[PDB]
């Protein structure tokens, strides 16, 4: 089942893909690999080609190529990137060395988007729902993307929205809840849900939500809307340092968000209230928010899938780079496409 | 690009969200 191959070096770097991919055209590069976009001539989409050239280079390396292969293969769902292919032209374990992935390069980003378009509260609520009927289905996995921003959603000219680029480490800090970016404790599947309305807040009125140079800047940009912590969630964060950082502060209010976005679909201002909750525990999960009545047009419970269950035990193993390798080699040798 | 307005948007997530509000 080898497909032929083709070689060829664009921009000082070698790229050897099955020749199903055409016209091959460097669209960025990284410290995580480069990337082509391309014709796949086999679904006839526009494709990004993701190639890894030091994917082994150490432990951390080889289990976040592990990590984001078994994440990528698990992804089933209309509202989340998922792989079209993935190979190496390597023969066999021994000269396994490169790894390339192959997913749909589906409209543009959404920050692109708002760059050239005011969007209406009508769009806004048809992309919104999108991105929770896709955190829905990861978050029934256990997955916590991490990393959500309007970088990381694709959006088409029909308004079809994908969440992408899921954050693998285990501008971008505007984004990240509060009790990540100081890592005041073990993460909930909400730091997704907190994401979500600094997006949501910043489509409806134009402005960044939590613009902030550093952390504790950003921190007090936070806390001034949301007000400050109180006993109960300070129970919860483990470092005693951090606890002490945050009794230090001169105690603030939660504000009203009413008064923060008028002019705005009330029923949108009431869902930012439940999605940008200081406590993670208390912040509506992404099930619950698609049965707001912000989103009564879109809204069907028959149709708001889950996903099978994903194994994460690999997180506690204790392996060796070539290991670590094997396994992802494994990987993908077993990779079955989709219809 | 530029997003169609919803009500020319044609997906099929949307042309599955109008045959139930029909059906209704």
């Amino acid at each position: 089942e080898r497909p032929t191959f083709y070689r060829q070096e664009l921009n000082k770097t070698i790229w050897e893909v099955p020749e199903r991919y055409q016209n091959l055209s460097p669209v960025g590069s990284g410290a995580y690999g480069s990337v082509c976009a391309a014709f796949d001539t086999k679904t006839g989409l526009r494709v990004a080609v993701k190639k890894l050239s030091r994917p082994f280079q150490s432990i951390i390396h080889a289990k976040r190529t592990y990590r984001e292969l078994r994440l990528l293969k698990h992804m089933k769902h209309e509202n989340v990137i998922g792989l079209l292919d993935v190979f190496t032209p390597a023969r066999s374990l021994e000269e396994f060395n490169d790894v390339y992935l192959v997913t749909h390069l589906m409209g543009a980003d959404l920050n692109n988007i708002v760059k050239c378009q005011k969007l209406t509260d009508d769009h806004v609520q048809f992309l919104i729902y999108q991105i929770l009927r896709g955190l829905k289905y990861i978050h029934s996995a256990d997955i916590i993307h991490r990393d959500l921003k309007p970088s990381n959603l694709a959006v088409n000219e029909d308004c079809e929205l994908k969440i992408l680029d899921f954050g693998l480490a285990r501008a971008t800090r505007w984004y990240r809840a509060p009790e990540i970016m100081l890592n005041w404790m073990h993460y909930n599947q909400t730091v997704d849900i907190w994401s979500v309305g600094c997006i949501m807040a910043e489509l409806l009125t134009g402005r960044t939500l939590f613009p902030g140079t550093d952390h504790i800047d950003q921190l007090k940009l936070i806390l001034r809307l949301v007000g400050t912590p109180g006993a109960e969630l300070l129970k919860k964060i483990s470092s005693e340092s951090a606890r002490n950082y945050i009794q230090s502060l001169t105690q603030m209010p939660k504000m009203n968000f009413a008064n923060v976005f008028i002019g705005a679909n009330p029923l949108a201002v009431d869902l930012l209230e439940k999605m940008l909750v200081l406590d993670s525990d208390k912040r509506i999960t992404a099930a619950q928010a698609l049965a707001h009545a912000y989103f009564a047009q879109y809204h069907d419970p028959d149709d708001e899938p889950v996903a099978d269950p994903y194994d994460q035990s690999f997180e506690s193993r204790d392996l060796l780079i070539d290991e670590w390798k094997s396994l992802t080699y494994d990987e993908v040798i077993s990779f079955v496409p989709p219809p | 690009i530029k997003i169609k307005k919803i009500e020319d948007a044609s997906n099929p997530l949307l042309l599955k969200r109008r045959k139930k509000a029909r059906a209704l």
